[PDB]
DNA sequence: CAATTTAACACTTTTGTCAAGC
DNA sequence: GCTTGACAAAAGTGTTAAATTGTGCTATACT
């Protein structure tokens, strides 16, 4: 589970250096909030991983 | 039953301070003003710059050892661009782009 | 934000939530709900309880 | 020890977090495929 | 699901076409030349119109935006391509993300002169870097992008022998159809194993997981690390019967002090003793010590 | 980027829903970027012009 | 593919073994 | 009580050679 928020994470650190659009920066912050919320609650919002 | 390990080699020495080794203490500071102490050993040289607990490089406090090994930025966007065009036809696209917002 | 992106800000996710709790002060709604309390007569005064 | 007297609970406003931290976990890499040692600064990292 | 908001936001905009491809990246070029153009006048800080500033200002910001427009505009592609990875290893949302990626980088090395649709040339890159992120993400323990290959190769040629001699194929025949030797192979078969979860339901259900009855081989086991204290302190009286000079030398020797194996040179320097007398008094004492009269007591830890 | 300990956002109670008077289906949307919310706004500037 | 790491060895140096004796 | 010379396998020198690992790039069109 916490790989999957690094993976994540990451991604978004790249995704600001380069001025991706708002798209993609806005998806990629909803995955790391999905991430960090399974990491502490794994099916309380939405279904488990 | 089922049997594990690990890579962790267990020690039956019952020294837990039966031996005294000398060290020095270094000092680092971090980019976000920070920081932070190490107990080096007494040997060689101090490292000039240390990655410290908040994920920072840190540099030595006393300051030495100026090199900021072979600095190497990334392609650009326009470096990147700079090998599929000429610069003339850059020159071209930009001056003809010019006259359309000239017109307008 | 077009027209008017010098009189008000707007943002979205978990940062638009820090940003407005940063400037939220505790005391006032505190004192708002005891106000509601002591006048409300329905479900208001419930709520703020 | 044994000496406690009381438990209590509160918040964290992740200057705790960063406290508590003895390094952050850069990578996600958890140990090496063929050596099965830890990788440095990633998971499991030494 | 968490996905289908994504597919709602991308029907925002619509598709190109290749003339409309044609002058967005001709804009993208203009724009990026027109900054390169401001940072060489402001290296020489030359006065820039003020009618001609606001022309510039609009051209370039122009290009930032035909460049936005023109990576939203294939979001559709980048699902789709991202789609046949579905199901192994990676999130599907993840696989967006990185074709997303990809086709960040085909549009940064897209070429207009070519003619050429932007739909041929981003699919390489969005499937290169699909490729590259499932490789790299796709397991706990991370094996590198050429080991995943041969791992590959050996699943599908796994597969075609077990379809074409229709039986288990063993080792050698993997090896034969590899070109391989039988040791290769069968490191390359451990690696590809997958951990299993230490949180399974072992028992039939969940009164033991799975770790509740796994033994550590490496336990400190209490017997022997005692005897341990003990055997120390043995030595320590045993080393006491020896003289001072002898019992030195085998403490030094072997290092029961510090722990270091000081070579006889270094215990040389004792009394600037030469290497021969160190080791013929190294073997006086082993001689003593390995009799019975005091080997008897020792005997027991071996 | 920041991000919402999920403990306190869903529970019913939601902790964070009643320290401020969001309803628990505005920050919902507004955590999982899906709908803006104004952080501020100048409400001196706005009256003066 | 270029970079990084590891095995490989022809050879050098530190280290350990005998016979002899001032 | 302790030392010099003759030998020896073992622990390193220094560079090169082979294996391993990270990396950018594929342009019919495909949404």
């Amino acid at each position: 589970l916490y790989r999957r928020v690094i993976n994540r994470n990451n991604r978004l650190k790249r995704l600001i250096d380069l001025g991706a659009p708002e798209i993609i920066v806005n998806n990629e912050k909803r995955m790391l909030q999905e991430s960090v919320d399974a990491l502490f609650d794994n099916g309380r919002r939405g279904r488990p991983v | 039953v089922l049997r594990g390990s690990r890579l962790g080699a267990v020690s039956y020495e019952t020294d837990r301070n039966h031996d005294l080794a000398p060290r020095q203490v270094a000092r680092y500071r971090t980019d976000n003003g920070e920081e932070f102490d190490v107990p080096f050993a007494d040997d060689a040289e101090i490292p000039g710059t240390w990655l410290c607990r908040n994920g920072l490089e840190g540099t030595l406090i006393e300051g030495d050892v100026p090199e900021p090994k072979k600095v190497k930025p990334p392609r650009t966007h326009w470096d990147m661009l700079l090998e599929r065009r000429s610069v003339e036809e850059l020159e071209e696209l930009l001056k003809e782009r010019l006259d359309l917002i000239k017109a307008k | 934000q077009d027209r008017y992106g010098e009189y008000f800000t707007g943002a979205m996710g978990a940062e638009s939530i820090k940003k407005l709790i940063e400037n939220f002060d505790i005391d006032a709604e505190a004192e708002s709900l005891r106000e509601v309390i002591r006048s409300g007569k329905g479900q208001k005064k419930l709520r703020a309880l | 020890v044994n000496f406690f007297d009381e438990l209590r609970i509160g918040l964290a406003t992740a200057d705790d977090i960063r406290n508590w931290s003895y390094g952050e976990v850069k990578k996600p890499e958890t140990i090496n495929y063929r050596t099965l040692k830890p990788e440095k600064d990633g998971l499991f990292c030494e | 699901d968490s996905v289908r908001a994504y597919l709602k936001q991308i029907g925002k905009v619509a598709l190109l076409n290749a003339e409309e491809e044609v002058e967005l990246a001709k804009r993208i070029e203009a724009g990026l030349y027109a900054t390169q153009k401001l940072a060489e006048l402001a290296e020489k800080g030359e006065k820039l119109p003020v009618q001609q500033r606001r022309d510039m200002q609009w051209i370039c910001r122009d290009g930032d935006r035909a460049k936005n427009h023109l990576l939203e505009a294939n979001l559709r592609l980048v699902v789709s391509l991202a789609k046949r990875y579905t199901g192994r290893g990676m999130a599907f949302l993840d696989l967006i993300q990185e074709g997303n990626l990809g086709l960040i980088r085909a549009v940064e090395k897209f070429d207009y002169t070519k003619g050429y649709k932007f739909s041929t040339y981003a699919t390489w890159w969005i499937r290169q870097a699909i490729t590259r992120a499932m490789a790299d993400q796709a397991r706990t323990i991370r094996i590198p992008v050429h080991m995943v290959e041969v791992i590959n190769k050996l699943g599908r040629i796994q597969r075609e022998l077990l379809q074409d001699l229709g039986r288990e194929p063993t080792p050698e025949e993997l090896a034969k159809e590899m070109d391989i030797t039988p040791e290769k192979v069968l490191e390359i078969q451990q690696y590809a194993r997958e951990p299993i979860s230490l949180d399974q339901t072992i028992g039939d259900e969940g009164d033991s997981q799975l770790g509740d009855f796994i033994e550590d081989s490496e336990a400190v086991v209490a017997v022997d690390a005692v005897s341990f204290t003990l055997l120390q302190d043995q030595l320590q009286s045993v080393l006491e019967t020896l003289s001072e000079r002898e019992a030195g030398v085998v403490r030094l020797r072997f290092g029961l002090t510090d722990g270091q194996p000081r070579t006889l040179d270094e215990i040389g320097q004792v009394y600037g003793v030469t290497r021969e007398r160190i080791r013929q008094i190294e073997s006086k004492t082993m001689s003593k010590l390995r009799h019975p009269s005091r080997s008897q007591v020792l005997r027991d830890y071996l | 980027a920041p991000v919402t300990h999920i403990w306190y956002f869903k529970g019913v109670p939601s902790r964070l829903g009643y320290l401020l008077d969001l309803a628990p289906k505005d920050l919902e949307k507004i955590i999982y970027f899906a709908a803006y919310v104004i952080t501020s706004v100048d409400d001196e500037m706005r009256h003066n012009e």
